[PDB]
């Protein structure tokens, strides 16, 4: 029964193998569209880093030429 | 400081002034008015500075809204 329910769990085959190959091949582009996407991405977040930045060196010169 | 125990001795000073224990006494309340006074247009100017800080900060962060 192990045996059974271990033939009737494995993965769906297939008598051919064209669709294996596509399935590699779609994978492959997904990737790289999803690294772009990425850099895209980590590029705003820099881009908004900066802003902030500039606000907190607003501030620094504000109590620099405050209390002293 | 405290303006209470100034008219306590301004009576006995009273008296004194129409007529040693008296002006003794008197003299017992100056002392303490002496180092109650010597242990207590210049903080306007303070006043503006302090605020000084506050108005520059504020004025950033309304850099940020607009």
């Amino acid at each position: 029964r192990q045996i059974n329910k271990l033939i009737d769990s494995l993965p769906g085959v297939d008598v051919s193998a064209e669709e294996q190959l596509r399935k590699i091949d779609m994978l492959q582009k997904k990737l790289v569209e999803v690294e772009d996407e990425k850099i895209e991405a980590i590029k705003k977040k820099e881009k908004l880093l900066r802003h902030v930045d500039s606000l907190i060196e607003d501030f620094v010169d504000g109590i620099a030429n405050s209390k002293k | 400081s405290n303006g209470e125990f100034i008219p306590h001795i301004f009576y006995s000073l009273h008296q004194i002034r129409k007529d040693e224990t008296l002006t003794g006494s008197i003299r017992h309340r100056l002392k303490l008015c002496k180092s109650l006074i010597s242990e207590n247009s210049e903080w306007q100017d303070i006043i503006h500075q302090r605020e000084q800080e506050l108005q520059i900060k504020r004025d950033v962060l309304d850099d940020l809204y607009r």
